[PDB]
């Protein structure tokens, strides 16, 4: 059985709180980091090299998006707006309001049209990314949302929810089309869409993944070994060399498993608090985490397959 | 003037969580939240957990047994309901809830009712149907005081909601009075016949000045049981995105609750969850942090 191994490349240090979210940009040359300190900076994916930061939310950021064609960020932010931004200049293009709370979740569909949201009011957002109008306010969940994301092809998003459910909408109706439950309903703390949009990934606050068939209602796959109780922690997909899954752990490492066989294949150490986020570059081998408060820093690692 | 008699930590927890405490009825044992959301009974002298239930999904913030020992109120952090009322006789259930209050306490002269608190709003519920009975609110007399907290007077005929004096009976305001802090909403002491708000002491019977009390200011206060003593504690002060930080500074400190004479300053050297007394004040029950929280709960004899 083929292991990664990922290795230390750089610390990326920056920020002055804890960071939330990292992502690398489609065109795989930049890595995007949002703070509970309010900024964005932009770092260089392959030398870890500081590049610009970008200011304007009033509170703390939990999460960052990328658009298709790597020209604009969305952020979520605790000020109850998100913002559209455009990177090379920094300025902010739109500011989404809305949302009664903290915004917690953001991303772009692949058309990159549309601005999918998601907060503490329980509602999933759909904006206009353009006229930074909100075009669609569903009533998602009766607990806070943790994650929203667009399938491969824009028609579905999922949301995640600490009302213990998944659920997928039609993006252009607005209609709620599968309700993923299993055999009990701990917080749902992470979702997002496989890369060939026929599965979703969803951690539930139980230290539990799970890889759903969501179209027949079946958890296929559950991945176990890492602690998750209590933060809303980004896992992944690793698909440019071996099929893995990827994901922070409150006991500050990053884990890494076989997709297919569920084992823990690798083990990242060397932060010192939770690993909220992690990342995964979009053609090289290559991983961002990021850690809470008590650590500030953004990891870079690299593995040979 | 306070002997340390017992110290225990929460059992089977790495840190430990004691976040509130109150006595219950039943006299050896102590009722205490904890940082996720649980309510325990603890033998105080002992140490020993004797019960253990689940109320909120988010850390328990303060609480509130009756006086007769067959209700409990709870209230939460973020997760909704945000308080609770509980039924202790027998099985320990979930009687009513309050979804959207941060924070409630029970009506003083009769424990018939509730008042709840929801940012500049007051709410008063019947305790057996849990209807909401009043509302009161008026945003052209608010003080928006950060930390609002709504509250009976001992005779249940008047309300203090965010710096508001408000006639129960006729759901109407009588006096608003004017904003001096940020945060602090005020109390009725237990004579029934002035207010306590944050450094300003005021008499109900003229609404004149009768104190400036600057060591109160941010202090959370509670009386011992025959009114002759208050205690306060300084609110630590400043989203809720950040770790969890002890509600109050390091020390405590005892008032003669006629003219407001300081009596002790009692510097514990570690931030301060909560504190209580028993209905007979021989003791006194403190939630102290160690040092990242990992609090004790210390008694003292009271001296």
């Amino acid at each position: 059985p083929v292991k990664p191994n990922y290795a230390l490349k750089f610390t990326l240090a920056g920020h002055t709180k804890a960071v939330s979210s990292v992502k690398f940009s489609p065109n795989g040359e930049w890595l995007a980091s949002s703070s509970a300190d309010k900024l964005i900076k932009i770092w260089g994916a392959y030398d870890g090299k500081f590049e610009k930061t970008i200011s304007g939310h009033k509170l703390g950021i939990s999460d960052v998006a990328w658009s298709s064609d790597s020209n604009l960020l969305v952020s979520a932010s605790d000020d109850k707006t998100l913002k559209i931004w455009d990177v090379s200049s920094g300025k902010c293009l739109k500011t989404l309001k809305g949302h009664s709370n903290y915004v917690f979740c953001c991303n772009f569909n692949p058309q990159s049209n549309l601005i999918v949201s998601g907060s503490f009011d329980e509602s999933v957002r759909i904006w206009d990314v353009k006229t930074g109008k909100c075009l669609k306010t569903l009533p998602a969940h009766s607990d806070p949302v943790s994650a929203v994301h667009f399938n491969r092809d824009g028609s579905l998003i999922v949301s995640s929810s600490y009302d213990g459910l998944c659920r997928i909408w039609d993006t252009a109706s607005g209609q709620c089309l599968k309700t993923l439950i299993d055999d009990d309903n701990p917080p749902v703390s992470f979702v997002k869409f496989s890369p060939n949009g026929k599965y979703i990934l969803a951690a539930t606050l139980d230290n539990t993944l799970k890889l759903w068939d969501y179209s027949k209602g079946k958890c296929l796959k559950t991945y176990t070994g890492h602690k998750n109780e209590k933060y809303c922690i980004f896992a992944n997909f690793s698909v440019t060399g071996g099929k893995w899954i990827v994901s922070g752990s409150e006991d500050n490492l990053v884990y890494i498993w076989n997709l297919q066989t569920k084992e823990i294949v690798q083990k990242l150490q060397g932060h010192t608090d939770v690993v909220i986020s992690t990342a995964c570059h979009p053609t090289e081998n290559i991983i961002a985490s990021a850690a809470l408060e008590n650590d500030k820093t953004i990891k870079l690692w690299k593995s040979d397959c | 003037a306070f002997r340390p008699i017992s110290v225990f930590r929460e059992a089977n927890e790495d840190e430990s969580g004691f976040t509130c405490c109150a006595f219950s009825a039943r006299e050896r044992f102590l009722m205490l939240g904890t940082c996720t959301g649980q309510l325990k009974l603890y033998n105080v002298f002992s140490g020993q957990e004797e019960a253990s239930y689940n109320c909120h999904n988010s850390a328990i913030t303060h609480l509130e047994p009756s006086r007769d020992g067959s209700l409990l109120l709870t209230s939460a952090t973020w997760s909704q309901p945000l308080s609770a009322l509980w039924g202790m006789k027998s099985v320990f259930d979930m009687k009513h809830s309050f979804t959207e209050d941060h924070y409630v306490e029970f009506s003083k002269h009769s424990q018939d009712r509730v008042i709840g608190t929801k940012g500049d709003i007051a709410h008063i519920y019947d305790i057996q149907t849990g209807n909401k009975l009043l509302t009161l609110f008026n945003p052209d007399l608010a003080n928006n005081y950060k930390r609002n907290c709504a509250t009976f007077n001992p005779t249940d005929d008047l309300v203090l909601n965010d710096g508001v004096l408000w006639d129960v009976r006729s759901a109407q305001a009588i006096h608003k009075f004017d904003k001096f802090n940020m945060n602090i909403s005020g109390v009725f002491h237990p004579n029934g016949l002035e207010v306590i708000i944050n450094t300003e002491i005021w008499d109900l019977r003229t609404f004149h000045l009768l104190h400036t009390v600057p060591a109160l200011d941010q202090c959370r206060v509670v009386f011992n049981h025959t009114g002759t003593v208050m205690y306060g504690a300084m609110l630590q002060a400043d989203l809720m995105e950040e770790r969890m930080k002890s509600p109050f500074g390091s020390s405590f400190r005892t008032f003669n609750a006629t003219d407001y004479k300081p009596i002790a300053t009692i510097d514990v050297k570690r931030n301060i969850f909560d504190l209580c007394t028993d209905t007979k004040d021989c003791y006194l029950a403190v939630i102290e942090n160690q040092g990242n929280m990992d609090t004790v709960c210390r008694l003292y004899e009271v001296g």
